[PDB]
């Protein structure tokens, strides 16, 4: 097969390799195991391919060999000896600087494409990007699509190849931002993507007749969030107080994602996890954003975005599968936010643990919200039993005798002999001071209540 | 106050028992099937008839080094290991399951309704996240 698609490549008629090219590319196009009894012929026909992008071709002659070239470099074996600079560069000069010219767009996505594979399969690739300065380039590129249209695939394409350039190095991620302003652009980008028409210095409007997103702006949004992911990971440890601006337009950036739906009720979720996985790096202190209209209300506030991600929350228990990559991040954020805060606290707690008027029967059995939480603490994994014991401490202000009284002794033995605390005790922050909030069929049933089983006998 | 027979006011010897075993003794030569008898032996009294039980399974790492090493294999030890229905490395999570429910069936059979047993095993998000977004990548 492939030796008379060699042969006809080192012929050199221009059209017969649009067909010969074009046929293979349309015989294989779903085939990612390969076998080692074809390897050196393939070898053979990719330096081919890299020897006729020199000359000067028509575009589709340029486009069924990037097609190709794309569907070879998925095997990991054939790039060793094809990863060169002088074949880089021919990469980098196709997928480049006038935008004017409209036919010459695929030629670009191919190139993208391909750089993408051969940058994730390969390591030579890895360290020639340092030298050939991409990540620059690449920026430049996105500062030039600002305006223009017919532009949603190269800005989808060029977002991958960053996301995948910061992923696998650590040079770039911090060339990014600390330098070349990785921050402000990429917010900028998805601050185009949701058309936010701002009301406030944190504030967006909001209209809850708005028409659903595009499936071409929830990709851009989906990488960008990633992209902004790997930006920021080591932002947390430290802070100074020049960021703060920067940080609270993100904050509220999200917050007015966390409110509008996708194409399909697939897409919606992928969306919101992104943003709850990027909102885990933001300070604790720029976070208050989330609650930042002033009019669910709760003392004269405005409460949408914290009711969402408790829905989120809920709805992820319920399926059974894979609890320690699909609950640890929205568990952690909640606990972050009502630790800092008052008003979140407040909300959550009236609506999660509403006052006690059920005695009869066990905290484990049954169907609300509260029952699955502590179904949860008595769990085999070792994050998942305890972050869901830490967020409901935190609601009862860190008072054991509050904890028991909804949970049980039995259910909370664990975090009690975690925590070094296996008497009645506090927790070493302090919220305000303690209330009455006690219903009056309990204070009838208290004498004759089970502390360790957490119900009336 | 609670009574601590491993192997509000806490003592060391009544509403609670506290009963905590080391879950990776089932090599050592055995101890595992001691600790099993001893429970079998506290849950099945009749003085003790309505007081629950809170189980303690700790030093797992050392129980998922040794199985993960190989020298020492479970079934050498412990026969019905074998034809055991199914629900890290995967043969961790079957060992940690396999040691709950050799405690949690002796409990199941007597005493439904009067007493109950509660048993726990005695940044993290962000290599969580990194390794999910390297796992799931999916090349064009």
């Amino acid at each position: 097969d492939e030796e008379r698609a060699l042969y006809i490549v080192r012929a050199g008629e221009a059209g017969a390799i649009e067909r010969v090219l074009r046929d293979y590319s349309d015989k294989h196009r779903a085939t990612f195991k390969f076998e080692s009894a074809d390897e050196d012929k393939r070898k053979k026909l990719c330096e081919g391919i890299f020897k006729v992008l020199v000359k000067e071709v028509p575009t589709t002659c340029q486009v069924s060999c990037l097609e190709v070239l794309r569907i070879l470099s998925r095997d990991k074996k054939i790039l060793v000896p094809v990863t060169t600079k002088e074949n880089m560069q021919i990469l980098l000069r196709l997928a480049k600087d006038s935008l004017e010219k409209v036919s010459e767009f695929p030629v670009i996505v191919e190139s993208l494409k391909c750089l993408c594979n051969i940058v994730f399969n390969s390591q030579m690739a890895q360290q020639l990007s340092l030298e050939l300065n991409l990540a620059a380039k690449l920026c430049n590129l996105l500062r030039k699509c600002k305006d223009r249209k017919f532009i949603n695939d190269i800005k989808c394409f060029d977002l991958r190849l960053l996301f995948v350039l910061s992923l696998l190095h650590t040079d770039i991620r911090s060339q990014l931002r600390y330098e070349l302003q990785g921050l402000p652009l990429l917010t900028q980008i998805l601050e185009s993507a949701f058309s936010i028409k701002w009301t406030d210095e944190y504030e967006s409007a909001i209209d809850h007749n708005g028409p659903p997103l595009s499936p071409q702006e929830t990709d851009c949004a989906i990488e960008a969030l990633k992209a902004l992911f790997n930006v920021t990971v080591d932002s947390w440890k430290v802070h100074k107080e020049s960021d703060s601006h920067q940080f609270r337009v993100m904050a509220a950036v999200l917050r007015h994602c966390l409110l509008i739906v996708g194409p399909t009720e697939d897409k919606t979720e992928e969306l919101h996890s992104n943003a709850v996985n990027l909102l885990s790096n933001v300070p604790v202190s720029c976070l208050d954003v989330l609650i930042c209209p002033l009019t669910m209300v709760y003392n004269g506030m405005n409460m949408e975005a914290i009711h969402v991600l408790l829905n989120f929350m809920e709805k992820r228990i319920d399926k059974g599968s894979s609890y320690r990559e699909g609950l640890t991040p929205v568990l952690s954020l909640l606990t972050e936010c009502s630790r800092a805060h008052r008003n979140i606290r407040k909300f959550l707690k009236d609506q999660v643990l509403p006052p006690l008027r059920d005695v009869t029967n066990r905290p484990e059995v049954g169907s609300t919200v509260r029952n699955k939480l502590v179904r949860l603490m008595t769990h085999v994994d070792l994050g998942v039993k305890q972050i869901a014991a830490e967020f409901l401490f935190v609601l009862c202000k860190e008072r054991v005798d509050s904890l028991l009284k909804y949970t049980g002794y039995g259910n909370a033995a664990g975090l009690l002999a975690a925590r070094g605390l296996l008497a009645g005790g506090r927790g070493d922050n302090w919220y305000s001071e303690d209330e009455d909030t006690d219903t009056e069929e309990y204070k009838n049933a208290k004498p004759n209540i089970n502390l360790i089983t957490g119900h009336l006998e | 106050r609670l009574l601590l027979l491993g192997a509000f006011h806490m003592f060391d010897v009544v509403t609670a028992i506290i009963y905590v075993a080391a879950c990776s003794s089932y090599n050592m030569v055995n101890r595992l099937r001691e600790s099993l008898d001893l429970f079998e032996s506290i849950w099945n009294n009749r003085w003790l008839r309505t007081i629950s039980i809170i189980l303690f399974l700790n030093k797992q790492d050392m129980l998922a080094e040794k199985v993960l090493a190989g020298k020492s294999k479970i079934e050498d030890y412990f026969p019905e290991y074998a034809n055991y229905t199914v629900p890290e490395d995967p043969k961790v999570t079957r060992a940690k399951f396999f040691i709950r429910d050799l405690f949690l069936r002796i409990s199941t059979a007597t005493g439904d309704g009067k007493h109950y047993c509660y048993p726990h095993f005695t940044n993290d998000c962000r290599d969580i996240i990194q390794r999910m977004h390297l796992k799931q990548y999916e090349l064009l």
